[PDB]
């Protein structure tokens, strides 16, 4: 077999990696 | 307070640019599982 | 008001939290639709 | 500043409702994928 | 349920809803903070 | 061999619905 959604998978890994560097710069905006 | 309300504002303006982004994370996930589902059924 | 700053100050950091578990359970799909993948190409 | 700290309130109460909706999304993909692996199974 | 085709349609497409709801809810906030 | 990516999926639901709670907090501290 040949499914291949790992594309997507790859982009929402982005997704998140970058959702996840906002959410420790918005605590370090809150934190000072 | 001045200062407290930009930095309360500037945190949350990022907050909001971390939800759009899980949110276009989720998009990808559905197409991802649309892609399983049409592998599987065609 | 200073005590409505600090109530601002507290519910964010608390909505951030939750943005965080939200963004856990999406890696978690990620982790089990590739796991789909792998199983039906293996 | 009273101002900027109503504004400040409003658009969290609003950002709030917004990552509900997101955990909802989230939900739903897990009945998705459960329903997945459910039909490989059986 | 039929057990013939895979359709987990219905909870992709609840998904889509609720990612459409939070976006027009993000653009709320974003026109608050603005203002 | 059976599919299973449940143990995933228990987490994922484990975090949305701690996820759920931390917002039930946050809009209590907001009410106050
Ligand atoms: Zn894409
Ligand atoms: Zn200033
Ligand atoms: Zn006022
Ligand atoms: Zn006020
Ligand atoms: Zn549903
Ligand atoms: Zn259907
Ligand atoms: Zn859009
Ligand atoms: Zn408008
Ligand atoms: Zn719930
Ligand atoms: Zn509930």
């Amino acid at each position: 077999e040949r499914l291949d959604v790992g594309e997507n998978l790859k982009k929402a890994e982005e997704k998140l990696k970058k959702a996840e560097e906002l959410l420790k710069k918005s605590e370090e905006i809150l934190k000072k | 307070n001045s200062q407290a309300i930009d930095n309360l504002r500037a945190s949350l303006e990022t907050t909001n640019q971390a939800i759009e982004a899980i949110r276009q994370a989720g998009q990808e996930m559905i197409l991802a599982v649309q892609g399983v589902q049409d592998y599987i059924n065609n």
